[PDB]
């Protein structure tokens, strides 16, 4: 009953220094599943189907690895052997052989390109063994996952409580509770173009009451859209935003 | 990222048996003009997209030039390569 | 240098009566090409790409089959053995192994299909090793096959010499040359709807000149197309039809 | 149009594959025609709804093998099992039915 | 606005110097764009607040100095310390992430 034990190994493979007379087969299949760990990080399992058509007579290692491509550029590889020498073209119990693995860290809006091939590979000038699977990871717009501290610092759970109302044909009033996580608030009112703008500076307050800002507007502002952009020292320019409403008082 | 840029780009497979890593990607943004910020689907022609590149490290192996005769051998030869990173919105060059 | 030698054999494979511990691998790719023989027949050269991934250590036959679904439906396919055993992956010259075979009969208006698998075959409860290559052969509307005898009896190369003109508003005159190869003919004209119909009853004539047909019409016949079909006892209802074009005969 | 009769049929029918590891022939290219109504004969592409299309069938002697019934123990074996297999052949479109 | 696109992008971006006695190259520049949002397209001077600018990094190998760890005593010595450096290349106009 063979098993697979793996450790991280990235770099040149010592197998490339020797040209092997006989080479193994390809891989039938490959699929990767996302899981959530208990608390609260995310790790990844990999699944593939080793060849059934007798391609097995010789094989030792199958290294599976990925380049992580976000704003940051990341790449690492995992090399490991199969601990027992195969003799059957399926499980003696039945079905094509299967194995899996865990341990790949996962980040925010990071797309991973995971590809596999058997070890050793072919010499120069033969057919390519390429087999890889593309993937999609979610961001911080999912209702499940507001609980990472990194996104919380972006005020993920913060409720601006924006209440925006029109005083007269030219002045609009907005009310909302302040926050100890930031100091500067701005306002965009968009119906078709920019109708009015203002900037607010306030360090903090212990009472934490609803604010009140006077913002001039041009033309008919009925049915416009209010949007708030909060500044935090951490998120900077990529700070998350929230809607706002327009009502008449 | 690429789902959010003003000139989005995707990534196309380019496999080789002699490049480390075995896979490299050259982005070609499909947009000949920068998209509109108000709709995200309407085609705004006031902009253009131009590729951004750098130069990166790759590795290759050649068989030994010296006629050793013991084996094919290997060498860690190092030349450079050109690969893109992204597309930028550019104000054109006009005359008149 | 192992070579290929094929001998026709269809039926149950002896090797299918025994279960093998190890089975031979798949095939990379199968290509087949249509060729023409010297005289005047059409044959096919099949070609396949054999494995390099250690599957050459054991493989003895590579059964290749052809099926067609036309008026006929046929299944007779040849098993081919490999003369010599292998010890290496590629020739000392090098390259991927490619093999060929000629001799499968080919006919007209047929869509064929080609199978692929090797001998011995897989045991029970295992992966399907088959790959597909599809094909199609031409008929007798091309210049190169204008000399095919069967469709020659059908009138592959005949010249209709159709000339039809409007006699008047209620009659249209048609002129064309016949041949002893036909004895009964039909007659229709269609412009937007069926505007005229008839049949031609004339076995043959000795001196063999152009004909003349009187046909009534329902309304205007200008701009229509003339269509005539022979009734040949061999081609039956599968008989080719030649186009036509009507003109105006002026009273002057 | 010109072709092997499946490009000139009113209800053209394609030829799709099935696999077995113990059947003869390994493939039985059945017909599954999409055409639900007799196409117009002046076009070869137009969609004419005046007809209903249906399949035609026959039963073909085929070959199956399951392992030997007896526990001989010498080898797995098989049996020379003859049972008839259901196959569609060719499509025709037909006049529909009238109620009232 | 004309130039090597360093003034022509909707997200203009200057340079800042980074000096060091033992980097090869001694010259690395960090992109430090100057706008809080993307510039306007129809005027070239007025300010368009719906966009954001973000850095894009990459890894380019450089060389550093430590003295020889072994106490040879011949001289202070030097070594080719080969690790990476993270720099910025271009600020880009991006559609932000908004919840609601």
């Amino acid at each position: 009953e063979p098993t697979v034990q793996c450790g991280s190994e990235t770099g040149p493979s010592p197998e490339w220094m020797l040209q092997h007379d006989l080479i193994p087969g390809d891989l039938r299949d490959l699929r990767v599943e996302p899981v959530t760990t208990s608390v609260y990080s995310i790790l990844m399992n990999v699944s593939w189907v080793l060849r059934a058509d007798a391609s097995i007579r010789l094989l030792k290692a199958t290294k599976i690895c990925v380049t992580g491509k976000s704003n940051f550029q990341s790449y690492s590889c995992v090399r490991c052997n199969y601990t027992e020498a195969f003799q059957t073209q399926t499980r003696p119990s039945g079905g094509k052989w299967t194995f899996s693995y865990i341990g790949f860290p996962v980040e925010l809006n990071t797309v991973y390109f995971i590809g596999a091939h058997n070890i050793p590979n072919a010499n120069m000038n033969e057919d390519g063994p390429s087999m890889s699977v593309n993937f999609t990871s979610p961001g911080c717009l999912d209702h499940i996952m507001k609980y990472k501290k990194k996104c919380v610092k972006a005020g993920s759970l913060w409720d601006p409580n924006i209440t925006a109302c029109k005083k007269n044909e030219e002045t609009v009033e907005v009310n909302f509770t302040t926050t100890p996580l930031g100091n500067r608030y701005m306002a965009l009112i968009q119906h078709s173009t920019i109708i009015g703008f203002s900037q607010v500076f306030e360090p903090h307050q212990k009472k934490q009451t609803r604010a009140s800002v006077v913002i001039p507007v041009t033309g008919d502002s009925e049915g416009a859209t209010v949007q708030l952009t909060p500044y935090f020292p951490t998120c900077g320019s990529d700070c998350i935003r929230h809607k706002g409403t327009v009502v008449l008082c | 990222l690429n789902s959010r840029a003003i000139s989005p780009w995707r990534y196309e497979l380019d496999r080789d048996l002699n490049r480390l890593p075995q896979d490299l990607y050259h982005a070609r943004c499909l947009c000949p003009h920068c998209v509109s910020l108000q709709t995200g689907s309407h085609m705004d022609p006031r902009g253009n997209s131009e590729l951004l590149y750098h130069n990166q490290t790759v590795f290759y192996r050649r068989p030994c030039h010296g006629e050793k005769g013991t084996h094919k051998g290997y060498c860690l030869e190092r030349r450079l390569y050109r690969v893109s990173l992204a597309c930028v919105c550019v104000r054109p060059r006009v005359m008149g």
